[PDB]
């Protein structure tokens, strides 16, 4: 791709042509009160429904 | 953006409603044409000026209203800092991924 | 009395542009096809410099 | 930062100018009220009444044009 990042192949033993894609994706928040306060986070996730 | 709408709409419905007296304190209400005497007289025109002349005062008003409401659907170079700001967002997020 | 006082401001200044190849490599071509793999990193130069 | 806040307001009718003997009077420097009973000039920040008298207006033409105007009249002191 335009990064150089190895993103398709062709299998060798049956001759198909695969993508390859990461599997890490989307951006994590965590929504704390203070430490002393309590110890009870909250998580938002985006891009996700 | 409808909460940035919201506090436009506010500050146009309290200028046309108040005039200048909400942004010291509260709302203190006028009619506009005496809000209008009071712009008149803090240049240097008297009073009596707008009230003899209010009619011709208001069509150009609404002309020039009109005017820019029609330059707006026509020209394109307005607008044209925003774009550059949005522009120059995504192209170093490009060039971050490229390099 | 009428005094009058002077103050004096800056405006502009120099207006400046660079060469990646003449800086870096100077005339060997060696070091010259050595830097297009920093190929993106003197187009940004040369971007805020303009 | 010291400063001045005005508090406690009320309604008043008001008019723009107002036609006495064929001439229209605008005032100089406040508002013209109405309490209901008679006619006052104020100054905007402060209520504070004033009789209508020749040295609080000016006149400016006949009251024919002016769209609000009124009848009432004038002070003059002699
Ligand atoms: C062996 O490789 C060939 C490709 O040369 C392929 O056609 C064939 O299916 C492969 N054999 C098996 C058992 O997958
Ligand atoms: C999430 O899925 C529901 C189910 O149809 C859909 O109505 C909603 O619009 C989706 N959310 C977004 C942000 O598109
Ligand atoms: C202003 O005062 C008048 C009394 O002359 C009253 O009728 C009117 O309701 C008041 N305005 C408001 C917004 O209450
Ligand atoms: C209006 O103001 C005058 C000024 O003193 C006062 O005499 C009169 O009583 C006021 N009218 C009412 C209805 O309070
Ligand atoms: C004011 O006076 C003029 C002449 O005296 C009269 O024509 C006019 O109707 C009066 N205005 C009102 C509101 O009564």
């Amino acid at each position: 791709d335009v990064s150089d990042f190895t993103d398709s192949v062709r299998d060798p033993k049956t001759s198909e042509i695969l993508d390859i894609s990461p599997c890490s994706f989307g951006g994590v928040s965590v929504i704390t009160p203070g430490t002393n306060a309590s110890s009870e986070v909250a998580v938002l996730y985006q891009d996700v429904n | 953006d409808d909460m940035i709408a919201a506090y436009t709409a506010a500050l146009v419905s309290g200028t046309a409603t108040a005039g200048w007296t909400f942004g010291a304190g509260a709302a203190l209400q006028i009619p506009f044409a005496m809000q209008m005497a009071y712009r008149f007289n803090g240049i240097g025109v008297t009073q009596n000026v707008l009230y003899e002349n209010q009619k011709q005062i208001a069509n150009q008003f609404n002309k020039a209203i009109s005017q820019i409401q029609e330059s707006l659907t026509t020209t394109s170079t307005a607008l044209g800092k925003l774009q550059d700001v949005v522009n120059q967002n995504a192209q170093a997020l490009n060039t971050l991924v490229k390099q | 009395s009428i005094s009058i006082t002077t103050e004096v401001m800056p405006v502009s200044m120099a207006k400046t542009s660079v060469d990646c190849n003449m800086y870096i490599c100077g005339d060997s071509t060696e070091c010259a096809n050595l830097l297009l793999q920093y190929g993106s990193f003197c187009t940004q130069l040369n971007r805020a410099l303009s | 930062h010291v400063t001045y806040v005005p508090s406690q307001e009320r309604n008043f009718t008001t008019a723009p100018a107002i036609c006495h003997e064929g001439k229209a009077y605008f005032p100089r420097e406040g508002v013209f009220v109405f309490n209901g009973t008679s006619w006052f000039i104020t100054q905007r920040n402060f209520f504070s009444p004033q009789i209508i008298t020749t040295d609080n207006t000016f006149v400016s033409g006949n009251c024919d044009v002016v769209i609000g105007i009124i009848n009432n009249t004038v002070y003059d002191p002699l």
